């Protein structure tokens, strides 16, 4: 079974579609991944829970999320995270409030 | 706003040590 994959996906999508008004890039595309411990190896040692995208999505096939409760959890601290790693203003930081603002409406309308 | 030109992460100046 896919569980809630099928919505998370659907969410995921419109989460891309959302594009800065400047140069368009998807406001997701930072946190499509987690930081390359390679390149960021101290993003690991300050942030108690690294999240990303490829993460929920893994996670809803694999049944560690079975609940939209749970996938607002991840977002919430994927958020908080770049909100706490990235200076304010910058491209990340405000990806990030914008991204949360998105995903603060779905959830309010799949909780209606 | 547009994203940094090589593609990287804003860290807090603190965060960068």
């Amino acid at each position: 079974s896919l569980g809630i994959f099928p919505t998370v996906e659907k969410l995921v999508e419109e989460m891309r579609e959302q594009l800065d008004e400047v140069d368009s890039h998807p406001r997701t595309s930072i946190f499509e991944k987690l930081p390359s411990k390679r390149d960021y190896p101290d993003y690991f040692k300050v942030i108690e829970k690294p999240m990303a995208i490829d993460i929920i999505l893994k996670n809803c096939k694999n049944g560690t999320y079975k609940t939209l409760e749970e996938v607002r959890q991840a977002l919430q601290t994927m958020f908080e995270n770049a909100r706490f790693y990235n200076e304010e203003g910058s491209w990340v930081y405000v990806d990030a409030d914008k991204l949360n603002e998105f995903t603060d409406e779905w959830f309010k309308e799949h909780s209606s | 706003t547009a994203r940094k030109s090589t593609g990287g992460k804003a860290p807090r100046k603190q965060l960068a040590y």
